[PDB]
């Protein structure tokens, strides 16, 4: 009947935070579902087997007043494995993947770039 | 005529309970939403000054399925602008292509929740204001685009000018205020009361709203000093959405207009300003009401 | 940042009208307009609740709204305020950032014993207008003068004083 974890933590800069996975198997399906529960986070969850460093090139992609939904497809999309954003529930701030090959995986759980504010566009 | 509003449908193959007022959802589904699609296109030509040069327009509502164009364009040889789409909580859902020849920036979406609620965004952020008129044409569509402030006709009538502070450059006055303004989120059904009428009395717009917990136009005397005292205060609101409201007052107002110079052979102006407490994109004054004779004829009386 | 600092809120002030001098009391009444600014993440406003930017209180003083909210905010007093103070268009405007703000037109009346009419007419007088927070240093400290508008509105026919 399917087995769950239960997580809380803390976005503290916009800089996410990593939970590994040992031990994946080639066909397992991971479910992941991340909620708001205080603060302004719009999240981010992810999926990534290598740690390569997400903070300084999403660094990068903040730097560029740019269209924005392509840059950001585009750098996510070749980061991660598999990818999603917040966006409340309407984005379903949620996945599913289904594990490609036998190894040890970890989920980023963090802050997507998004603009908040309608009196001027600084995401 | 025609009436408007938000319904709950009961359902029932082969269950009484359903004419009984009795919805409990229950068994195998039968039913459901029956079928280009309908289209909705609007003009308005925005101006962007050296005051006002964001403007974003909030969208009205679009169903799960629906795509969105929208162009600028520009009125004289002024610059082309950036353009762009979100959503109520500013997350972006697309940006301007400028065009193959570069005269319009073009962009587009089609919408993916149950509410689609999208704003469109325009700035002259790039340059600095040259004799602040650049002007443009914004066309916009979805395959009333653009949810409009509702139309408040406001009225006043002063009956007595009561006192003047010449000293602190302040005055007093006895006056009549009306505002009358359609709004259908403010509809009645009759049943409930038995009546075409509902009638608040004795408070401020402002309580009526937070008691109702729905907006409506507020307002403010803009120099009020201390206290007004309010009597026959009321707001009615009928059915339709059709509202008013009617309050005599009595009022002590700020005027720095004063000047005493050429004493008594000055002349003044008694200005009393009524502005709204919610902004233009809500409501807006769109008329003005001669109810009665503003300024009421007692001769003798006269002191000013 | 291993210790916790206090936030900083940036405060404005303007005068519209020197509407009354009480040369006997030792007091005056002025017209103007508050406006103070800071920066707290702790009320993040999460857009898709409202569906807006902004999330708007009115009518209210800080210190009510702190405790409708129950979280610190920086209220204040004018510190030689006489009884009441009539305060019209109040607000204080939440965004999402943490980024908020107060916004008060103001007719307060205020004891001034730094009068002395000793050379009358050829006196001359300080009006001081004092705004004390009401929270120590530790929590909120003012960190900028915000020139929101000119300080002292030039009318010069009105004459007075
Ligand atoms: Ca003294
Ligand atoms: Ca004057
Ligand atoms: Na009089
Ligand atoms: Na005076």
């Amino acid at each position: 009947e399917g087995r769950v974890q239960h997580f809380t933590g803390y976005i503290e800069d916009g800089r996410g935070i990593f939970y590994s996975l040992p031990d994946m198997k080639q066909g397992d399906i991971i479910y992941a579902s991340m909620q708001n529960t205080g603060g302004n986070l719009d999240p981010l969850v992810g999926i990534m087997a290598e740690e390569i460093d997400p903070a300084v090139s999403l660094g990068q992609v903040l730097e560029k007043a740019l269209d924005l939904i392509s840059e950001l497809t585009a750098v996510a999309d070749r980061i991660f494995l598999g990818w999603d954003d917040d966006g409340g529930k309407g984005y379903s701030a949620s996945l599913e993947f289904t594990i490609p090959r036998d190894g040890t995986y970890h989920i980023f759980a963090g802050s997507t770039i998004t603009n908040q504010r309608l009196d001027k566009f600084q995401p | 005529t025609y009436t408007t509003g938000s319904f709950q449908l009961i359902l029932g193959l082969n269950a009484p309970q359903v004419i009984s007022g009795e919805g409990e959802p229950e068994g195998e589904v039968f039913a459901s939403l029956a079928s280009k699609p309908e289209a909705h296109v609007q003009e308005l030509e925005i101006r962007l000054d050296k005051d006002t040069r964001y403007l974003t327009q909030h969208t009205r509502n679009l169903q799960p399925g629906d795509t969105f164009h929208a162009l600028v364009e520009p009125i004289g040889e002024a610059p082309l602008p950036r353009l762009r789409l979100t959503d109520s909580g500013g997350k972006p859902l697309a940006f301007g292509l400028i065009d193959q020849p570069g005269e319009s920036v073009e962009l587009n979406y089609t919408c993916d929740q149950d509410i689609c609620e999208l704003v469109v965004h325009v700035d002259g952020t790039d340059g600095q204001k040259d004799s602040g008129e650049a002007v443009y044409r914004l066309l916009v569509g979805i395959n009333s685009v653009f949810l409009e402030s509702d139309l408040v006709t406001v009225g006043l009538a002063v009956d007595q000018i009561v006192g003047v502070d010449q000293r602190s450059e302040n005055f007093s006055v006895v006056g009549t205020l009306k505002l009358s303004w359609h709004d259908p989120k403010l509809g009645f059904s009759p049943d409930q009361c038995g009546c075409t009428v509902k009638s608040f009395e004795d408070a401020s717009i402002r309580a009526v709203a937070g008691e109702i917990n729905l907006p409506l136009p507020s307002f403010s005397f803009y120099n009020q000093q201390g206290n007004r005292w309010s009597q026959n205060q009321v707001i009615f609101v009928t059915p339709d959405g059709r509202a008013s409201y009617f309050e005599r007052f009595t009022v002590t107002l700020q005027a720095p207009d004063f000047d005493f110079l050429a004493y008594p052979f000055d002349r003044q102006k008694f200005s009393i300003k009524v502005d709204l407490a919610v902004p233009t994109n809500m409501f807006i004054f769109n008329e003005i009401e001669r109810f009665q004779q503003v300024v009421g004829d007692q001769l003798g009386e006269e002191e000013w």
